[PDB]
């Protein structure tokens, strides 16, 4: 029946149908068991998608909004306001459930290095995204919550896996946009990013075959960050 | 604008 | 309030919530009254992403489905099935909603030659929707009130617009997809999309400063099923 | 896998 659920996620994310990849991966989720490589991926890229979406929508309406400031239309910014705030609890409840799910279920069931750095980055992940519209005491939660997860999955990362470990450097890459993005700290974004690189570049034989080009794919965005920043 | 840890 | 409906559609249309965009255009069509140019595009608009997201999904699942009955694989193939049946279920309450939509509303406020054949159009439209995934007596039905859709805006369109008019040309070329794809009859389809484009090309004087690129974008495309089909 | 009338 876990392979049930896996096959209907599979077929849901080939129809890009992602809420009901979510609805499936949930439920292998809420089996308190160390969920593999691939369910741990599918549950990521079906939560991804489904915030994803939000988030894209979340970033046009807030540009159609900054253009209308500028022209000053009031009428117009009283219906963009209110579909903002519509898109913003979408994201809050989006949020609110893959956190739940991880602090239910995966979490508690991980037993792995890999695993418990996975699922502390997607929590990161997630206060980051709600830090993405907060604003006051919601913002600096959010934020306060981000920060504590990332360090978390840092703390495994840095003991238990290489530093050209997928996961790792995709944990170094989010948590160096949580500092730029966030915290508004462009040097201490540019000193983890710039440390995960260079720490990656010194022990480039730990490279896996199961996953170099997925550590190469990472690398190169650490770097076009780094270019972004700089 | 910058980039994060993408997905599919 | 027409005017705030439509800047709310334009806003869903740019966050890409098609849902909320129908939602909004259906209100307009409420009213019973002629819909502007705009008005009758953002609508159609609506509604082609919202049902063209499940016919994307429904092909997707359809060629799974194809493939796995020729590894005779049947445990898979009940979950397939189960899943192209939910999105069955959605295509027709898509189907119904807009049909519902122009049988009450748009064709009976429709006072002008171009409102009529476009809403007579997409009448045929949502009944081919219908027949692409029905069968057996659904399918006849579906098909048969396609066809009557179709010949009425057809009759409308030979009588009150030109040739190069781009809802007549749309009505040819979809009219044409009828024929070859619901009715298996690729000399009618072949017949009236060369008949349609000929016309056109006799009457090229007709051609509108305000749809010229549409009118020359449909053309193409009868060129280029004709193409499909010979 | 035939066209019909695009949209957007």
């Amino acid at each position: 029946d876990r392979e049930d659920l896996v096959y209907q996620a599979k077929l849901a994310e080939q129809a890009e149908r992602y809420d009901e990849m979510v609805e499936s991966m949930k439920k292998v989720a809420g089996m308190d068991v160390e969920l593999t490589v691939e369910e741990r991926n599918l549950l990521s890229v079906a939560y991804k998608n489904v915030i994803g979406a939000r988030r894209a929508s979340w970033r046009i309406i807030s540009s159609i909004e900054q253009k209308e400031e500028n022209k000053g239309g009031e009428d117009k910014l009283k219906m963009i306001r209110e579909y903002r705030q519509m898109v913003e609890t979408e994201l809050k409840l989006i949020c609110c459930d893959i956190l739940d799910v991880l602090d239910k279920h995966l979490i508690p069931a991980a037993n792995t290095g890999e695993s418990k750095v996975f699922y502390y980055k997607m929590k990161g992940d997630y206060h980051r995204y709600l830090a993405e519209f907060a604003t006051g005491n919601d913002r600096k939660e959010a934020a306060e919550n981000s920060l504590v997860a990332y360090k978390a999955a840092s703390d495994i990362a840095m003991t238990e896996l290489p530093p050209t470990h997928p996961i790792r450097l995709g944990l170094a890459l989010n948590f160096s946009v949580f500092y730029y993005e966030i915290l508004n700290s462009p040097d201490r974004a540019c000193r983890l990013a710039k440390a995960a690189f260079d720490d990656a570049i010194a022990e480039l034989d730990t490279l896996s075959e199961e996953s170099y080009k997925d550590s190469t794919l990472i690398m190169q965005l650490l770097r076009d960050n780094l270019t972004l920043w700089t | 604008r910058s980039f994060s840890e993408p997905f599919g």
